[PDB]
């Protein structure tokens, strides 16, 4: 899906 | 539920999530990707998959994905909503 995979462990 | 609700006794998380408004990504909105094994939200019941929907009245059904790590970061009692789909 689209790009730029970001991912925030919180 | 298609919508539930998950209690996570505030006061870390021990969850991590992918997805927004402008990084809409697989797990449009902002999806659990993963869930620590001891973490919190692991003993609270919040599954990998999981689109969150509102931290504490407030929704991200639509939010930035920064807009929800500070939403899920400044709850001040905490109520999660999510869609199990």
């Amino acid at each position: 899906t689209s790009r730029q995979a970001t991912e925030s462990t919180v | 539920g298609s919508v539930e609700e998950i209690r996570l006794p505030r006061a870390p998380l021990g969850l991590s999530i992918v997805g927004g408004s402008d990084h809409s990504s697989h797990p449009p909105g902002v999806f659990i990707s993963k869930v620590l094994p001891r973490g919190l939200a692991a003993r609270s019941g919040l599954r990998v998959g999981d689109r969150i929907l509102a931290v504490n009245g407030q929704d991200v059904r639509d939010a930035t994905h920064q807009e929800a790590v500070s939403a899920l970061l400044r709850p001040c009692e905490l109520s999660l909503l999510v869609r199990r789909d």
